């Protein structure tokens, strides 16, 4: 494990202001702009409990670590062609620990 | 016994590269400085101001609009309509120092440009030559529109700006960005979720959002959805009229065509009013951060 | 598209001459029923039934406002804020009875017009053509405006009524008529002595009477003079406000400038909300009765 692990109370204060917006964490939390967040460290992105993706989310097929997580966080409109997050992406490093720890508790 | 003419200048030795440094010294401002607006970022205050200093134009006597970079001066920039800019300038006024030798209006503009394509909306065309101009040139407040109006006074409003119903609608897209704050317009609340990225969101909202005219805490009325969008009256406007409204539904439908409209109306918009020479350079298309590696 | 347009339909077969006798109808009662509240009269009450049924419009999705006469509704004639007005209903009702061709929208704001130019005010200008609407189309309450606010409450309520500085002020210089009822609004006193005579005395007592803070019985605060006068915490704010009493002292001065920007007002607000087709006859100026020998 190399990714470096962050406070969760500043991941709270991101995930608040720049992904809820989109996103809930909690069980059976609605769907919004983005899907439900709810075990996202568990399998796969796309597909979810319900939600329409597009074309390339569900082909990949990635099961969502802690860096890979990291890496899309930092520029979505690249790791993959053809998502629909429009998220200008978490480049200070110490942004990108501290939410994943927070999402890391906060999706079980 | 004289015709009003703002005729560019070119900054004395300035060519592409001399602007670019200016975009990127702008541009990385932008990416470090995150915090701002509870994480929009200063990206939307600098388009606003970008139109704010623009939007004061008037074709009938040629007056207003970004040459003359009066925006700096105390009338305009205690223009009630104007709320809220000051923190663009702020953003700015240490770019200036670093480059002074860019004229204001150039700077003004740059920014507006850097923000749209940093927040990875369309390639903007951006040209030199504004000129700084003394303090008597600047306009009157009252120029630039008020959110409290309906279809015909948004249609009206703009061909001043020599703008027609294709060039209104897209410009409108770029409420994708930020949000009203109550404390500077009378209006809170954001248009959409993506707010510091440059989609066509705002067409999609007002098509597919459930809105509800509502009150505000500063007694003013807005189009509210479930979700929490909002719309000012201006905005939901552009549904209510229908010629407006088929060109919202063509943008919620193709972002390229919509891409390529707003570049050529924000290009458009910044520099009305400015005779370009026939020795003048053509426009410059800057790179983006992401494009120069970083 | 098109939202919901309330187009003018005169009334079959109906002119001029027709109306002029329900002006008459309703002149003359105003003068045989003398004896209401304390010999006041009906003129105020008349006035402002008229301004409620008016001043329930929308702009921004022009619903209200006195075309389809909804007042006649449970849920309107129950507003809160239209307590007392059940007299000036009962006033026009046996009227109706005379006239049933005319409609409540019609007969409502006509009652408004008479009432002013009965009272000596200017002549206010009347267009016919509003159509009596389904009870659905009635507003739920809360479109009236609350007398316990400030100025920037003021201004902006009017704006939804497209009404400006000079015709804010110009309107709420009706308050020369009638009185403030404790049972009705939760303030008592009249605003000046010549309350069922139309003229400019509103803005001379503001300017010209001391006014002290104090709470009514109904434990709301009111101004109060010691030459009996009140004000409401709305009209004393048009003294509050700077550009509100610039234009306050304008009409202390100048009675027949406040004569007719008070008739240019009153009809814009009697017609809010309605569309006049193109055909539509000029609008009609009222005899009083002394202009007939009564
Ligand atoms: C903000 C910090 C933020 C986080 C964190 C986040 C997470 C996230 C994940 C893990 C996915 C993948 C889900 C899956 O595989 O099923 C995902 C995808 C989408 N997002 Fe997101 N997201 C954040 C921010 C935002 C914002 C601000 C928005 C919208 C304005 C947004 C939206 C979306 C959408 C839509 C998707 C689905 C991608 C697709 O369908 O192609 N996110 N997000
Ligand atoms: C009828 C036309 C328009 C009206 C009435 C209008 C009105 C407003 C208002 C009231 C705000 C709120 C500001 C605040 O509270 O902070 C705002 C913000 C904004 N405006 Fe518009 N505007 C119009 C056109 C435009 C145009 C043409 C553009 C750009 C091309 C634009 C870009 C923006 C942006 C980006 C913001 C967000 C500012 C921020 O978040 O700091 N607007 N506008
Ligand atoms: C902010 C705007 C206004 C407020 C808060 C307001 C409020 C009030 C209140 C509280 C009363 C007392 C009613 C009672 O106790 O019986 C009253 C009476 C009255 N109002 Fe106003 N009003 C406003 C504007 C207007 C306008 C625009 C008009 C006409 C054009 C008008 C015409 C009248 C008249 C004539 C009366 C006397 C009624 C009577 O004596 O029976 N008002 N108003």
């Amino acid at each position: 494990t190399e990714f470096k692990a962050g406070s969760a109370k500043k991941g709270a204060t991101l995930f608040k202001t720049r992904c809820l917006q989109c996103h809930t964490v909690e069980k059976g939390g609605p769907h919004k702009v983005g899907p439900n967040l709810h075990g996202i460290f568990g399998r796969h992105s796309g597909q979810a409990e319900g939600y329409s993706k597009t074309d390339a989310n569900i082909k990949k097929n990635v099961l969502w670590d802690e860096n890979n997580m990291s890496e899309y966080l930092t520029n979505p409109k690249k790791y993959i062609p053809g998502t629909k997050m429009a998220f200008g992406g978490l480049k200070k490093e110490k942004d990108r620990n501290d939410l994943i720890t927070y999402l890391k508790k906060a999706s079980e | 016994t004289t015709p009003l003419v703002h005729v560019a200048s070119v900054e004395k030795g300035r060519s592409y590269e001399d602007f670019q440094k200016v975009y990127n010294a702008i541009a990385l401002k932008l990416r470090e400085d995150d915090e701002y607006d509870n994480y929009i970022g200063y990206g939307p205050v600098l388009v606003r101001l970008a139109w704010h200093i623009s939007g004061t134009w008037d074709k009938h006597d040629n007056t207003g609009g970004s040459y003359g970079g009066t925006y700096r001066f105390k009338k305009e920039f205690n223009d009630p309509s104007n709320a809220g800019l000051q923190n663009g300038f702020k953003f700015l006024e240490p770019i200036h120092k670093e480059f002074p030798w860019i004229s204001s209006g150039d700077l003004f503009s740059l920014g507006g440009v850097t923000a749209v394509q940093e927040m990875q909306g369309p390639k903007i065309p951006w040209r030199c030559g504004r000129v700084d101009t003394p303090e008597d040139t600047t306009p009157d407040n009252g120029r630039l529109p008020d959110a409290d109006k309906d279809a015909g006074y948004v249609r009206t409003f703009f061909q001043r700006l020599n703008m027609n119903d294709r060039e209104v609608v897209a410009l409108m897209g770029a409420h994708a960005l930020g949000k009203t704050h109550l404390k500077n317009s009378g209006y809170e609340g954001p248009w959409g979720a993506a707010n510091n990225v440059f989609t066509n969101e705002f067409y999609l909202n007002l098509l597919n959002e459930d809105w509800k005219l509502e009150k505000n805490d500063a007694n003013n009325e807005q189009w509210d959805s479930k979700s929490g969008y909002m719309m000012l009256p201006t905005d939901y406007s552009l549904i209510q009229d229908p010629k407006y409204l088929s060109i919202v539904k063509e943008y919620a439908n193709d972002q390229d065509k919509f891409f390529k409209d707003f570049s050529k109306a924000f290009e458009k918009l910044l520099e009305n009013g400015i005779t370009f020479p026939k020795d003048a350079p053509s426009p410059f298309i800057f790179k983006t951060l992401e494009e120069q590696g970083l």
